[PDB]
């Protein structure tokens, strides 16, 4: 079989550049390949089909290249509507085809380090018998970061889910939520709980935290 | 005109049946290689099964021996049964016709298949409390099916306010937060309510978040 | 005199799976255990005769079939398959009586970089009936409005090449496929062991 790997994953670009995704076969699969634009809500949308040919109706300034194991889609000039999810897919085992695993593009911002605030549980909540811990990394540019939770300097492992914003409107810029889940059991047990955000525009990582009684 | 138009999925729990059904106009689909792909939440297209023009059949090794992809040429339709469901393949089902080397040109709109066995229930929206400027917002925890719809102070509050995707969690149960930030100054002096809907439950709560001590 | 299996066999340049050649072996002695006693084959199934009681045995006809496709396509070669090959280029009946012999052909049928003569059928209305043959090269109408010759939307060409990259992992090889089918008539049994 053929897996298939794509290079940037996430890439920042802004109106008007030339921007170059890459995707690659676990085999020579000739110009067996074809690219997808997806946005989030919608279906994928064929743009280049034999590696070069463009789709019915797609702009003239996709191009697709490549071929063997390795190929790429390039956009003369980025617009504003092409900000979204590019896929490449195989043909070659057609009708069983395999997909890449996305690049996302997003629009390229200056760097602006996460606003971090930490909310404990609610006392009503707490009646209910479980505590839930909530950290949120507001404002932030690029979308890659990191939340670590430690509970009295011991750091927490299945217990946190995170959540993302879709890029901001007006900001372009991210927010993300992390919730810490436990027992009113165990938060009762424990003093010091803390969040700690490391991100490319904080010097070194930011933890903000709080104790039981305060 | 070209388009595939996609019906029938929804919440089923598990162990049950569907029958997805894809309407076809502008390609007959007796005359074609056509597809379904389904895509988990956040996580990708996967090939599901295949209808090759002359009517031999192909699965994924997940659904293989629960799903049944068929046709009728008289409605120019394509099918997919999916019996013996199971939460996993929950996720958006396309249809597509797949026209190989040129590609996968037509993509019906999608349909969601939920699959849980959760009982339908509203959220519990819980404060989180304020501690420049100060943070503050809603746990809107605990509820069944999606979707839920926040809004603060009826609709008086929208700068700086963001209402996060939903996560699952291991109880099948749903739950998100919604945040805002407001001058620290407006804190003792500005009423902040958050108006929570889920229609599934036909609740509505609103909740006042005030600092505590 | 023998049976010209060696030109079957041997032959410089076998067919595209979609056009498969057939050679038809008339009055003649054939020695089937001097192929069945080669470990050159990668596949050498019989369906509904023995290799070794082949020699014992006379028959009417025998048909050498033969093409290239690829490794993961040689399973359909078989009795009740289905797939691009079995569907749309080569189909063996249920009932089949013979044999299918298949060997890696990657020296012989791989260029660097793509060797796109061998083509298959991609596309069809419906599938063949046993032994039977489609050499059209007519624009393929997915669609209800016709074609007339152009490439486009709903109009297909319906053969497409194999891409044969040798440095491919084995299942995307050229394998060479001879496919023997041993029919009895009511009419002088010709092609008999010795
Ligand atoms: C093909 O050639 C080899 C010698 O190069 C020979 O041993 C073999 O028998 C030939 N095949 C047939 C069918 O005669």
């Amino acid at each position: 079989d053929i897996q298939m790997t794509q290079s940037p994953s996430s890439l920042s670009a802004s109106v008007g550049d030339r921007v170059t995704i890459t995707c690659r076969a676990s085999q020579s699969i000739s110009s067996y390949l074809n690219w997808y634009q997806q946005k989030p809500g919608k279906a994928p949308k064929l743009l280049i089909y034999a590696a070069s040919s463009l789709q019915s109706g797609v702009p003239s300034r996709f191009s697709g290249s490549g071929s063997g194991t390795d190929f790429t889609l390039t956009i003369s000039s980025l617009q504003p509507e092409d900000f979204a999810t590019y896929y490449c897919q195989q043909s070659y085992t057609t009708p069983l085809f395999t997909f890449g695993p996305g690049t996302k593009v997003d629009i390229k911002r200056t760097v602006a380090a996460p606003s971090v605030f930490i909310f404990p549980p609610s006392d009503e909540q707490l009646k209910s018998g479980t505590a839930s811990v909530v950290c949120l990394l507001n404002n932030f540019y690029p979308r890659e970061a990191k939340v670590q939770w430690k509970v009295d300097n011991a750091l927490q492992s299945g217990n946190s889910q995170e959540s993302v914003t879709e890029q901001d409107s007006k900001d372009s810029t991210y927010s993300l939520s992390s919730t810490l889940t436990l027992s009113k059991a165990d938060y009762e047990k424990h003093k010091v709980y803390a969040c700690e955000v490391t991100h490319q525009g904080l010097s070194s990582p930011v933890t903000k935290s709080f104790n039981r009684g305060e | 005109e070209v388009q595939l138009v996609e019906s029938g999925g929804g919440l089923i729990q598990p162990g049950g049946s569907l029958r997805l059904s894809c309407a076809a106009s502008g390609l007959i689909v007796s005359s074609n290689y056509m597809s379904w792909v389904r895509q988990a939440p956040g996580k990708g297209l996967e090939w599901v099964s295949v209808l090759y023009a002359g009517g031999s059949t192909d699965y994924a090794g997940s659904v293989k021996g629960r799903f049944t992809i068929s046709r009728d040429n008289s409605k120019n339709t394509l099918y997919l049964q999916m019996n013996s469901l199971r939460a996993e393949d929950t996720a958006v089902y396309y249809c597509a016709r797949d026209a190989a080397v040129y590609g996968i040109d037509v993509w019906g709109q999608g349909t969601t298949v939920t699959v849980s066995s959760a009982s339908t229930k509203g959220p519990s929206v819980f404060p989180l409390a304020p501690s420049g400027t100060a943070a503050l917002g809603c746990l809107v925890k605990d509820y069944f099916p999606e979707p839920v719809t926040v809004s603060w102070n009826s609709g008086a509050l929208t700068s700086g306010v963001h209402t996060f995707p939903a996560v699952l969690q291991s109880s099948g149960l749903y739950s998100l937060s919604s945040v805002v930030t407001v001058p620290s100054s407006s804190l003792g002096t500005q009423t902040y309510i958050c108006n929570v809907n889920h229609k599934p439950s036909n609740t509505k709560v609103d909740k006042k978040v005030e600092p505590k001590s | 005199n023998l049976c010209p299996f060696g030109e079957v066999f041997n032959a410089t340049r076998f067919a595209s799976v979609y056009a498969w050649n057939r050679k038809r072996i008339s009055n003649c002695v054939a020695d089937y255990s001097v192929l069945y006693n080669s470990a050159s084959f990668s596949t050498f199934k019989c369906y509904g005769v023995s290799p070794t009681k082949l020699n014992d045995l006379c028959f009417t006809n025998v048909y050498a079939d033969s093409f290239v496709i690829r490794g993961d396509e040689v399973r359909q070669i078989a009795p009740g398959q289905t797939g691009k090959i079995a569907d749309y280029n080569y189909k063996l009946p249920d009932d089949f009586t013979g044999c299918v012999i298949a060997w890696n052909s990657n020296n012989l049928d791989s260029k660097v970089g793509g060797n796109y003569n061998y083509l298959y059928r991609l596309f069809r209305k419906s599938n063949l009936k046993p032994f039977e043959r489609d050499i059209s090269t007519e624009i393929y109408q997915a669609g209800s409005t016709p074609c007339n010759g152009v490439k486009g939307f709903n109009c297909y060409f319906p053969l497409q090449s194999y891409g044969f990259q040798p440095t491919n992992g084995v299942g995307y090889q050229p394998y060479r496929v001879v496919v023997l089918s041993f029919e009895l008539l009511h009419a002088p049994a010709t092609v008999c062991g010795p």
